[PDB]
Order: structure tokens, then C-alpha cells, then sequence
């Protein structure tokens, strides 16, 4: 019951090409997601060095906090709300109960949406 | 003045006593009289000089628990153990009493009342009396709201119904129709930003002095001309004081938050005050005997002025159904207002032992001073 | 002009009828009224925030210039070139030239020297009905009419923001007179108005006293500071 | 001393025992807004003060507060049952010159107007 | 004891959905909780830096002031009155006591209610 | 890089005076316990400002946070 279609690079291109543009550019920039791309790097570098097949309760604690920080950021921003509901990130964060393998697929799918975000439009240098 | 803001000078000369209440009522265990003049000491200065062995009795005397029956004056407690009420050690203020009269045949038993309670005038944070600008602007929202309804109207105003809830909802829609005429571009037409009385700024009055504030009593004369002295002693003003406010009009265009015709209304302010005087309460005042009709630029201000001064109802029988929708189990007003054709049934007149006159009358004048 | 300068304009702001700026609305104390006033967060003194003082004078000046030219200025950046010069905008004059300040109460000891107990009074008001008159109550808090505030603002004389297609220059000494003339014209309009609050019901009448200019940084042109003190002489 | 360590628990039982008419709570929160604005300024100057013993000016202000609790409870039947049940006239005599007796009194006083609004309707 | 359940993020989603409507747009705003949110953040920044499992007496008298400002704020607003009762914030604040990890448990549950309040509500988002 | 020769030898540029003679430092709040003893419940206040539309006379509220007055920071600056 995942949103990832086992390719996740075509799917990460089917999201950024469908984002609602404005008169000039996209309504979503990458400076609005810096607080969420900094918390997802701490989950990647912690779950990678773990040898177990299920998450530690100290590692499972900071997935609930990333789940709450996504809801708060999507609540006070219109462009982040239309981006979270398009990719399917808040429904996927409730699928990671304690699986290390389903947490690593989220971090691969997260940075395929950032790579095409820098590429598909200017004003990202 | 200014080239877009035009001020005026509103001067009010009181012909009778004026009472603007503060929400404060003083009991008989704070003041004590001396002849006619009643002295109001400072409450903390007469407590500080009293030694600590009698302070437990002074706390049990003001807080009436036992002993006195909540009617004893200050001289009941201070006369045996003589603490001298000195006007120098207790920097208060002393002032006189207008009159005191009993009732008529209420039992004949000739009862004689005293000054049990006194209502207080509204004062400055230093202690001096003054007149608010929220009270005078609420009077001007009755002069303009009667001149558009006593001169002419589409229909003569009839209050529809019997319950007091539909008597309430008729008044809050007549004002909202006749005063929400600004017409801002994208808003509700009955919003508070569309009210025409946002272009009139009525400031407060300067601080007067407490040397002239006498104590009156509410006397209710009737059609026979026989008043009774109710226990409603209150610290009023006295006829002779001049109150001077400042009114500023704003000559910005309409829907910008302005009113060009409120200035034209303020230049004929003594005229509409006389035209509303002859049509509302000059014929009602002439019914009661012993009362001499004045033409005047007469307005009414403050409490104790009657039901007629605070409304815009015209017909006398129209005033009785709304008064019987909140009262009626005490005194039947509907059958009594069609026998002697008066509404209300009394007249709020006072006495200072010399001349019987009304409660709350003022003399109005204005000029367009820069 | 000839050099860089900063002009300091000091004075005194005294309160004539009771002032209620009232931008707390929830942040204030627990034993307080429904509509409380602005206080200092450490010393609990009543204050004037300086944003209300700047925005009121710009609103009164946009109606004085909008009645002499017969146009309605719909929003800032559409104001006059004399209001957008000393107050800021976001189009060609990007910064102010006028720095307002927050102002605490100063004469606290002079008020307790007289017979004043609380720094703010509590006033009860009424709303009567024009038929079968019944009334509902509300309570208002406002600063007492003896208070005094230490008014001050700074004025800066420099190149400013010249824009991408222009040749930068300093404002001449004839232009500093027209800036100070519009300040004292906008401070005489405030003495007729009410500086925040109810105002039309008698609140916030205010008065200015002892307005004088200095030269805090750098020298002036000469016989120029005394004719800036004459524009401020009529408030 | 009458004020406990956990003052919030005993300030709630005072409000539950106040007398009531056919409605409830004849004493309102508007009948003592002149007593609440004098208490809320004694709390400010006591907090800003640094010394432990009170000033001479910080005793004439406490002594003026005690003459207002009797001049307001005298002319009001609802207030004098509240002052005698909460014991406000007993606690103000304990504060001779100690600062922490004042701040413990002002914390307990503002825990009474908290449960005065919460334990009833009719207040917004 | 323990009115906050584990997986509190699911419990906070059902609290905000169970609020009265009043023509779609909610009765409760985040502006009505501004004086309460600024005190919980000051308490969270002081309990986090501590080390002992028992709260200091300079920290246990800021919890008693916080649970007397909640009662006063729920008394004069009806939108905040139902929200405090629907979430059980006064019962948890009385049962904190002196432990460090029943105070941090309260503050993590407090963040999830504000996070779901801005998400499930329009006439917001600026 | 176009500034005065007395500014570029103190603060530095990238053409002639490569590094400045002055080292600024970050400062933190020092008198926290002094402010808590005098009655500060929070170290920052929240100020409610309000923009008024000139046509409809409506209200556009906003919330601003700022450090309270009386706060004191330790200042340090090195010269070489």
C-alpha cells in the first residue's frame, strides 16, 4: 500500500511537471522546504548505520516529529499543501510503523523530488 | 481651525441639576451631616489617625454584622469615643443639601425620612467632577434622530407587537436604516464603518471644581400637583455651572469616512433643539399644573430626565405598551394613560427650598470658532 | 546640501483626555479588563508604540494632500511625493528619512505626588435603546489625563536610494524646509485628532510642547537650524 | 497563616461554597474591579523591588488596600461573604514587611478570579 | 493517569475534527491561544535543558501558574472552553506533579494540536 | 569595493586590503536571571500590529516578535 511505483524517478517527474504554476514561475520554491530537508537528512544518516531490521524507539520517535512538522508546514503554506497532497507524503509517513526498509524508500523518494525541482525551472541557479 | 477639519464650541448652561452617575453609591457610615451641609471625609485618613485598639471595632462597624441595623450614621459610632472629624486632618470636601420632603398619605402617619444612600457624580482620577464626551454625543444622537421623526415621516411610527423582544428589534433597525448611509464600495451596507456618526468628534469637558455639587431628592409630581419624596438622594450639580465641550466635524467626502451635511446640521443646532422642544415635551409639560412652559434651546442630559428624552416615540399611547412590556404587574399603565392622556405618569421635578424645577434641563448654544 | 547630518527633534507629549491605544487584547494581566492598554513588558509602564504614532500622522497627511489636489490616495505607494519622501515606500524612496520611537511614561512620581493612585482609570459605559430603554454595560481602561511622554524623532540627510537610472545628489537646503514644514503641519492635525482609541467619544486629546531641533551628527549649512526651529515654533 | 502551599486547590473550594440565589453566584466579577485594579498594581511594585523588607511607601499602599476591602464589603452584601470565606482580611494583617508574603497573597488572589469565571455561565 | 495515549498524533487528529463548526470556519482561532502558547514554549525550553528526573522548585511554580492561566482563559471564551474540555488539558496539568517526562509528554501533545489546527482549517495560511 | 580607503582597511575588501583589521563576534543574552528576578515571564514579547485599508476601513492584523527592553548583551571586538 505504497505510493512508490517501484521506479520513483518517473513518478518524481510526474509530480513536479504537474505542480500549479503562476504567471511568472512555480508557486513553490525550495527555500520553504529547508526545515523539512534538514530533518530528513538526520533520519537518513541515523537509519543507514543501524544494522537491525526494525527501528529503535529513539529512531521511531523522530519519525513522529517529522510527521508533525510536515502537517504544520502544510497548514500555514498554500504551495506546500498542494505539494504534500500531490506527492502523497503524509499518507506514506503513516505507513512506516517500524520498518527500516520502508523508511529508506521514503528518503530515496524525497531526494528525487528535490533533484527535479532544481532542474525543471530557473531561479535555482 | 483647519482647511479640512472644522471645529465648533459647544457650551452647555444647566438650568436644573445635572446627574451623570458613576456606578458608585455611598452608605450612611461614610458621611455625617452638620445642619444642611454634609461632610465627606477621606476614608483612609480618618482610619490612619485612629489607634489600633479601636480599628477592630471600626472594621466591624462599617461591615454591618451586628449592633447597628445598617441605618446608623457615622455619628452613632464616633460620638461616645470622640474622634473629632476635623476638615484639616482629613482633606475631604463638604457640600450642602437641596431639600428634604416626605410622601403623601403613605402609611395619616407623618413619616420623616433621612439620607440613607447617596449616588455619586463621576469624577476625575484626581477627584474633581467632569462631564464625559460619550454622554453628550449620545444626546446628539437623539436630537438628530428626533428631528427626522418628529418633523415628518413616511408612516407615523407605531411599535409593532406586545413582546419586548420585537420591541427591541424595531429600535436597532430604525437607527441602522437612518444612519448607515455612507456607502463604502465593498462591504455590508449595515456595517459599523458605514455609520454617519463617525465624522463627529465630541471631546470631554474640562475639570470643574467640587465646591458646587449639592444633594437633591427625586420628587414625582402628578396631574394633581402633589409630589412625594422618594429615597433617591443623589449628588447632583447646581444651576449656574457652565460646561464647555469641543465638537469637531470632518469635511472629507462621503464613502471616504466623512459627512458634509453634519456640518450644516451643526450650524442650525440651536434651531433644531427649539423645533424638537415645541413638538415633543412642550405640550406634555403644559399638562401638569404649576409648571410654566419655556420655549428655549432646551435639551436634556443625564439621568433622571424621563423616558421621553431617551427615545423617539411620538404618540402617548404608543409609549404605554412598551412600558407595559417590561413592567405592569406593579402598576397598570395601559388603563391609566387613556384617562388623563399622559405618558409617563409623573414628572421628575426637584427643589432646592426655593424654586421647583425639573431634573436635567440645560441651555444649549454653539459658535464656529477657529 | 553640503555634508551628512542627523537632526534630532525633541519635545514633550502631554495627554489631555484619557488615552487608550489598547493593542494588548489578551497579552495583559489576569486581573484585568476585557480591552486592556499597551504596557511595558518589564516595568509595567503605559507606552506609546510608535507604529500608531507614525501611521496616524501619515493617514491625516494623506487626507490633507488629497483634498487640495482632489484625488483619493487608495493605498501607500500611491501617496504624494512629499509624504512618500519622509515616510517610506517600496517603489523609489525605499527608506524613511524619519525614525519614530517608542515612548514610556515619564512623570510617574509627579502623579503620586498629587492624589493619583492607579496609572490607569476604569470607565463604565452604557448602550441605551431608543425604544423601551434597556442598557448593557462595558468597561473601558484608559491612561489618566495627567500623563507626560518624552517625544522624539530623528531626521537623516544623505543620498538615500538613488535608483538604478539616476545620478545621486544631496537634498538642497530649500528642500529641508519643505520637509520640516510638512512635519509641523502633520503635528497640528494630530492636536485636532485623537491618536488611537475611541476618539469620537472623547478619548485621546493630545498636546505638544517644547519642540526644538538639534544637530546630533555633523555641522549644518549656517543660519539653517534657526529657521528649522521657526517651522516647529507653530507646533 | 491561612494560605497553603498548593493554593490553587483551596482557592477552588472557596468558589464552590459561595452563596447562590434561585440562579447562581450573586457576587459577580464587575463588583470588585476597583479591588482588582489596586491589587494588580501592588503586585507590580513588589515584583520590581529588590530588597526583602518592604518600603515605607510599600506599607502605606498595603494599608490603603485594607480600607477598601471593608468599604466595599460594607456597602455590598455579596462581597462581605466572599471576603470572610476566602479570609482576605486575615491574610493582609500577616503581611508586616515581608515581600514573599505579598507575592504569595497576590498569586492566591488571582487564582480566585480564575475559578470565578470558569465555575459559572454569564461571563462571556 | 496518562490521559495522553501513545501514538498521540492520531489522538490529536480526532480532537480537532470533533470541534463545533459554526458555518464551516472554526470557532477557535490560534490567536485565542497566543498567551498560552508563549508560556508553554518557555516551559519546554527550560525542562529540556535540565537533567534530573524531578522538577526544581523554581520550575514547579511555573506549572501552577500555567494551569491557572488555562482556567482563566477557558472561563471568558466559549471556543477555548470546549477545546480545553475536549482535549483534557486541565486534567493532565494537574497530574504532572514533579516528574520531568510527564511535562515533556504534555508539550509534545500540545504541538500536535496546533499542528492539526492550522492544517484542517481555511481562513488561515498566511 | 568602491568605499573609502579608511573603510576598506578596517572592514576589508577583495582587491587591495584583503582581510580587515577588525573581528566582530556573536553575542548572547547575559542577564537572563536578572530579568527573571524582576518579573519577566518570557524573554520575548509578541506585538500585535494592524494595517488599515483606506477604502473599506478593514483590519489586516499581524503578530511580531521582538526582544524586550532592558536586555543586555556582552560586546566584544578585536583589532590587529
Amino acid at each position: 500500500m505504497s505510493v512508490i511505483q517501484d521506479d520513483y524517478v518517473k513518478q518524481a517527474e510526474q509530480v513536479i511537471r504537474g505542480l500549479p504554476k503562476k504567471n511568472g514561475d512555480f508557486e513553490l520554491t525550495t527555500t520553504q522546504l529547508r526545515v523539512l530537508l534538514s530533518l530528513t537528512a538526520q533520519l537518513f544518516d541515523e537509519a543507514q548505520l543501524s544494522s537491525d531490521q526494525n527501528l529503535s524507539p529513539a529512531l521511531r520517535d523522530k519519525v513522529q516529529y517529522l510527521r508533525v512538522r510536515f502537517v504544520y508546514q502544510a497548514g500555514r503554506e498554500k504551495a506546500v499543501r498542494v505539494f504534500v497532497e500531490r506527492a502523497g507524503l503524509l499518507d506514506e509517513l503513516a505507513q512506516i510503523g517500524d520498518s527500516r526498509d520502508r523508511l529508506l524508500k521514503f528518503c530515496h523518494y524525497m531526494e528525487a523530488l528535490v533533484a527535479y525541482k532544481k532542474f525543471l525551472d530557473p531561479k535555482e541557479t | 481651525m483647519n482647511t479640512y477639519l472644522k471645529p465648533f464650541e459647544l457650551t452647555l448652561r444647566c438650568l436644573g441639576p445635572v446627574f451623570i452617575g458613576s456606578g458608585e453609591k455611598r452608605t450612611s457610615k461614610e458621611y455625617h451631616v452638620e445642619g444642611d451641609r454634609v461632610y465627606f471625609p477621606d476614608m483612609e485618613l480618618l482610619y490612619a489617625d485612629i489607634p489600633a485598639h479601636k480599628r477592630k471595632s471600626f472594621e466591624a462597624f462599617v461591615m454591618n454584622t451586628d449592633g447597628a441595623q445598617a441605618t446608623a450614621p457615622l455619628k452613632e459610632w464616633v460620638e461616645p469615643n470622640a474622634v473629632k472629624l476635623d476638615p484639616a486632618k482629613h482633606r475631604g470636601y463638604e457640600v450642602k443639601i437641596g431639600s428634604i420632603e416626605p410622601r403623601r398619605a403613605s402609611r395619616m402617619t407623618r413619616k420623616k425620612l433621612t439620607l440613607n444612600e447617596i449616588h455619586a457624580f463621576i469624577k476625575d482620577p484626581l477627584g474633581r467632577p467632569y462631564v464625559p464626551g460619550s454622554t453628550v454625543k449620545g444626546m446628539l444622537r437623539s436630537i438628530y434622530l428626533q428631528s427626522l421623526v418628529h418633523k415628518r415621516t413616511a408612516q407615523p411610527v407605531r411599535v409593532p407587537g406586545h413582546q419586548t423582544r420585537e420591541h427591541r428589534q424595531y429600535g436597532e433597525r430604525f437607527e441602522r436604516k437612518e444612519l448607515r448611509k455612507s456607502g463604502r464600495p465593498n462591504t455590508r451596507p449595515q456595517d459599523a464603518v458605514n455609520d454617519l456618526f463617525q465624522a463627529i468628534r465630541v471631546t470631554d469637558s474640562p475639570a470643574l471644581r467640587t465646591s458646587d455639587l449639592l444633594i437633591c431628592q427625586k420628587m414625582d409630581m402628578n396631574v394633581h400637583g402633589k409630589p412625594d419624596g422618594l429615597p433617591l438622594f443623589r449628588e447632583c450639580l447646581a444651576p449656574g455651572t457652565s460646561i464647555s465641550h469641543r465638537v469637531v466635524v470632518d469635511t472629507s467626502p462621503t464613502a471616504r469616512g466623512g459627512w458634509r451635511e453634519g456640518e450644516r446640521f451643526l450650524e442650525t443646532l440651536a434651531e433644531t433643539a427649539a423645533s424638537v422642544n415645541q413638538a415633543r415635551y412642550a405640550e406634555y409639560r403644559a399638562m401638569y399644573p404649576g409648571v410654566n412652559a419655556i420655549v428655549g434651546p432646551i435639551v436634556y442630559l443625564g439621568g433622571g430626565a424621563g423616558y421621553r428624552s431617551k427615545t423617539f416615540v411620538t404618540d402617548q399611547d404608543d409609549m404605554a405598551k412598551v412600558l407595559d412590556a417590561q413592567f405592569g404587574k406593579v402598576v397598570k399603565h395601559v388603563d391609566k394613560t387613556r384617562e388623563l392622556r399622559v405618558s409617563p405618569l409623573v414628572l421628575k421635578r426637584t427643589k432646592i427650598d426655593n424654586i421647583c424645577y425639573e431634573m436635567g434641563q440645560c441651555e444649549l448654544s454653539i459658535r464656529r470658532a477657529e | 546640501t553640503t555634508s551628512y547630518a542627523k537632526i534630532e527633534i525633541t519635545g514633550t507629549l502631554t495627554v489631555l483626555t484619557g488615552l487608550q491605544i489598547g493593542a494588548g487584547d489578551g497579552f495583559s494581566a489576569i486581573g484585568a479588563v476585557d480591552k486592556p492598554v499597551v504596557r511595558d513588558p518589564l516595568s509595567r509602564l503605559p507606552m506609546i508604540p510608535g507604529t500608531s504614532l507614525k501611521g496616524k500622522v501619515r493617514t491625516l497627511l494623506s487626507r490633507q494632500y488629497g483634498a487640495d489636489t482632489e484625488t483619493f490616495y487608495r493605498k501607500p505607494n500611491e501617496d504624494h511625493a512629499h509624504i512618500r519622501r519622509l515616510f517610506g515606500d517600496t517603489e523609489e524612496y525605499m527608506t524613511g528619512r524619519l525614525v519614530f520611537r517608542d515612548t514610556k511614561l515619564t512623570n510617574k512620581d509627579d502623579l503620586e505626588a498629587r492624589g493619583a493612585k492607579t496609572l490607569t482609570e476604569v470607565k463604565f459605559e452604557n448602550a441605551i435603546n431608543r425604544v423601551t430603554a434597556k442598557a448593557n454595560l462595558r468597561q473601558m481602561e484608559r491612561v489618566i489625563p495627567g500623563s507626560e511622554f518624552a517625544f522624539s524623532l530623528v531626521y537623516e540627510v544623505s543620498f538615500g536610494t538613488p535608483g538604478e537610472e539616476q545620478k545621486a545628489s544631496l537634498p538642497s537646503s530649500d528642500e529641508i524646509i519643505e520637509d520640516f514644514n510638512a512635519i509641523a503641519r502633520g503635528l497640528k492635525l494630530l492636536e485636532l485628532d485623537y491618536l488611537g482609541g475611541s476618539g469620537t467619544r472623547g478619548y485621546g486629546q493630545v498636546k505638544f510642547s517644547n519642540l526644538k531641533a538639534r544637530a546630533a551628527v555633523g555641522a549644518l549649512d549656517g543660519s539653517l537650524l534657526e529657521k528649522l526651529n521657526h517651522e516647529l515654533a507653530a507646533v
